């Protein structure tokens, strides 16, 4: 019989009962995520085993049409998506010691507790505690032992089992039709679909390492600045020549140097904007927050936010024994059902939050219209950066005033605007080096050019290069600092990260560009720009339903992965330090080390 | 939990004509294997049941819709709308509609 007609209604009955229990699941999540008790826990054991045993028969049957004569591109790519096999390619044995070791890595992982030697009673967690000592401290022994004590009672255990876990994950990568489970994790960003727009996983390979270098000055520059900071702070522990070691960041690993603006503060005598006082004042709860953050998209163009939402989700004030998880979600139940999941309380960053949390809400909407199947991004780095790019917009002097929430006499200067866009490159821009050594870490440990032996030398020499981070304290062989990370024991690709950001600023210099704005890209108001809000909801929208390179051009003018707006974003910061490490060397020298 | 008790046609081989009810529940044959009576291959079962609650969403909730459809064949009439009356006035020269 013909192959295309019934795909299609195969598709269409696949979806029918994908989309009630997927809706039944989420709901049940949501329910136990605002519910939490003892008896919301067997009934998603027979949601989550009956979900299980629908996304892979239905995908068993996946398997008897020949994807080779499919003219629809839409069905085509729909029906790949559900011709993944997944990890069932392998024997039984095998597959159930891979969920083995998956599971007793995290479970290890998730029992981190390090003791003090002096009181060997008392282990502390990655919780706050040890991690608050050594983020909030002035002094160089006990950051330095904490460092090497999650290191090394985390990063050694683990160990073992990732020398078997690489080459399991690798082999049914091969079983997979793939040559290395680096393409695995680079097969989402691929196009296979229309002319002019192709790429490949090979692409990403080269695409990732040629957009930095043009970031490396002003990397450079930053980390001289920082370096002197330190010197006029911690005398007599920072090479001048040299950098800084692991633990003086801030983080353990290096990604935010948000603990490090109080000590690298660029003007300290002026503090920051914080209207948490207005709040105070006007009484403005977690009703008023919501609406006057909501009335930022009505203004937008975005289509207006569903009514009896402020009926099932929950807000605020978990109280009693009624307790629900204080991590902000957007949870999409399907069939109509989105819903908020954060603890609302008086704080800038609950605004900040509760606008990204609304954002992935009309992100979710986005897709209403989409299938099933295809109520997804074009890419990971999609969801983040939509979120981010307008609480960046939204975080403005102007855009607080614009609300009647500050005077309209203020007297802002260039000082507090590059205060805040040195609090801001602390964060955003420190952490592309970061994220580019440790995704081309995983992609050479997944693809098996360096050997065993070839793990911690090659690691500490190019984070030295790249980020000019040294090692505290000598290391050996057995140990793996990677592996006291969040990503990293849960097999989560890090590239999102690093895609999402430069998706934020492009995304950001489109709308500024396309929002009757001129000035510093930095100082960009999009508020009450309804042709703007076209250019994202042409693409929001879409969801999966197109590729990512056909994503890049209905917002920003060009499909290629360019890095334009991050070096103009921070170009007052840059012509600023231009004046401030005039007489302090710009970079690092891998030549020296704290211990010698 | 969930209203099952409603149904939908969603796979039949031909279109509906106008004011047309089929109530027939063969299996359908999206392929071209027969089926005795049961789905398999290349056969589902042609109607699908609701899940409607009260959590749905606006459009996806339960709707209860009823059309009138008016005949007016040659045979006499006599489905037609009230018709009201005025109050009699006497001993005054008036134009009455009986």
């Amino acid at each position: 019989s013909t192959i295309e007609e019934q795909a299609k209604t195969f598709l269409d009955k696949f979806n029918h009962e994908a989309e009630d229990l997927f809706y039944q699941s989420s709901l049940a999540s949501w329910n136990y995520n605002t519910n939490i008790t003892e008896e919301n826990v067997q009934n998603m054991n027979n949601a989550g085993d009956k979900w299980s045993a629908f996304l892979k028969e239905q995908s068993t049957l996946a398997q008897m049409y020949p994807l080779q004569e499919i003219q629809n591109l839409t069905v085509k790519l729909q029906l790949q998506a559900l011709q993944q096999n997944g990890s069932s390619v392998l024997s039984e044995d095998k597959s159930k010691r891979l969920n083995t070791i998956l599971n007793t890595m995290s479970t290890i992982y998730s029992t981190g507790k390090v003791c003090n030697p002096d009181n060997p009673q008392e282990c502390l967690l990655l919780e706050p505690g040890l991690n608050e000592i050594m983020a909030n401290s002035l002094d160089y022994n006990e950051r330095l032992w904490a460092w090497e004590s999650w290191r090394s009672e985390v990063g050694k255990q683990l160990r073992p089992l990732y020398e078997e876990y690489v080459v399991l994950k690798n082999e049914m990568a091969r079983a997979n039709h793939y040559e290395d489970y680096g393409d695995y994790w680079r097969g989402d960003y691929e196009v296979n679909g229309v002319d002019g727009y192709d790429y490949s996983r090979g692409q990403l390979i080269e695409d990732v390492e040629h957009t930095f270098e043009e970031i490396k000055p002003l990397y450079e520059h930053l980390h001289a600045y920082v370096r002197a900071k330190l010197m006029n702070a911690y005398p007599s522990y920072i090479s001048p020549i040299g950098c800084l070691p692991a633990h003086l960041l801030g983080d353990m690993w290096g990604r935010f140097w948000t603990n490090l603006y109080s000590l690298t503060v660029p003007f300290g005598q002026k503090p920051n904007i914080d209207v948490t006082d207005a709040m105070v004042d006007q009484a403005w709860d977690a009703q008023r927050i919501f609406k006057e953050a909501e009335k930022f998209f009505v203004s937008v163009g975005l289509p207006n936010m569903t009514q009896g939402f402020w009926e099932n989700s929950m807000l605020t004030d978990p109280g009693n024994v009624q307790k629900a998880v204080c991590h902000p979600t957007a949870w999409d139940l399907g069939k109509g059902d989105f819903r908020i999941l954060m603890c609302t309380k008086v704080t800038m960053d609950d605004f900040l939050t509760a606008h990204h949390e609304m954002g992935h809400i009309q992100y979710d909407m986005a897709y209403a219209a989409q299938p099933f199947l295809l109520r997804n991004g074009a890419n990971e780095g999609f969801h983040e950066a939509v979120g981010e790019i307008m609480s960046l917009s939204a975080a403005t002097p102007k855009h607080l005033k614009s609300i009647g929430l500050l005077s309209p006499d203020f007297q802002e200067d260039n000082e507090t605007e590059i205060n805040f866009l040195l609090k801001q490159a602390l964060t955003i821009v420190g952490t592309l080096p970061f994220t580019y050594m440790l995704e081309k870490w995983r992609w050479m440990v997944f693809k098996g050019e360096i050997p065993k032996d070839q793990w911690m030398k090659k690691w500490w020499e190019m984070k030295r290069e790249i980020v000019g981070v040294v090692e505290p304290v000598p290391h050996d062989e057995t140990y793996c600092d990677p592996a006291s990370l969040f990503h990293v024991s849960n097999d989560y690709s890090f590239i999102r990260y690093y895609t999402r950001t430069l998706y934020q600023f492009q995304f950001q210099e489109a709308l500024c560009q396309a929002a009757k704005h001129e000035g510093p890209l930095h100082k960009c108001d999009i508020s009450n720009s309804t042709e703007a809000g076209q250019k994202l909801f042409n693409m929001l929208r879409l969801g999966k339903s197109e590729p990512w390179t056909l994503a890049l051009e209905n917002v920003v003018g060009a499909k290629n992965m360019n890095v334009r707006p991050l070096l103009n974003y921070f170009e007052p910061l840059f012509t600023w330090l231009k004046d401030q490490n005039k007489n302090s060397f710009v970079g690092w020298s891998t030549d020296w080390s704290p211990y010698a | 939990g969930g209203n099952y008790n409603y149904l939908y046609r969603l796979f039949r081989k031909s279109n509906l004509k106008p004011f047309e009810r089929d109530i027939s529940t063969e299996i359908y044959q999206a392929g071209s294997t027969p089926c005795n009576g049961v789905k398999g291959f290349n056969c589902y079962f042609p109607l699908q049941s609701y899940g409607f609650q009260p959590t749905y969403g606006v459009g996806y909730q339960p709707y209860r819709v009823v059309v009138l459809s008016f005949e007016l064949l040659h045979a006499p009439a006599t489905v037609c709308g009230p018709k009201k009356s005025t109050n009699l006035v006497k001993n005054k020269c008036v134009n009455f509609n009986f």
